[PDB]
């Protein structure tokens, strides 16, 4: 059971929020590419 | 809200149809400054503060 979230202490000025569909021996291989081009 | 504590709602990541508001008969003032109401339904903005 997931009952522990300790990643932040505050959230003051939000510009953008986006809720989406979930993306997700070792059985799974997940490749991701993150790019910051022209905003 | 009261005018001293006016509510601000940030509107992002959706489609804003302004012709529904402009063609309503329920509004007495629809005074736009800096832009015309006819091209609001065409133009695109980063955020909307209500
Ligand atoms: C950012 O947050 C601080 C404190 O929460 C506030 O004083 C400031 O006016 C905010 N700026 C914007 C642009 O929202």
């Amino acid at each position: 059971m997931e009952s522990e979230f300790r990643v932040y202490s505050s959230a003051n000025n939000c510009t953008f929020e986006y809720v989406s569909q979930p993306f997700l021996n070792f059985k799974n291989l997940r490749e991701f590419v993150f790019k910051n081009i022209d905003g | 809200a009261s005018v001293y504590a006016w509510n601000r709602k940030r509107i992002s990541n959706c489609v804003a149809d302004y012709s529904v508001l402009y063609n309503s008969a329920s509004f007495s003032t629809f005074k736009c400054y800096g832009v015309s109401p006819t091209k609001l339904n065409d133009l695109c903005f980063t955020n909307v503060y209500a």
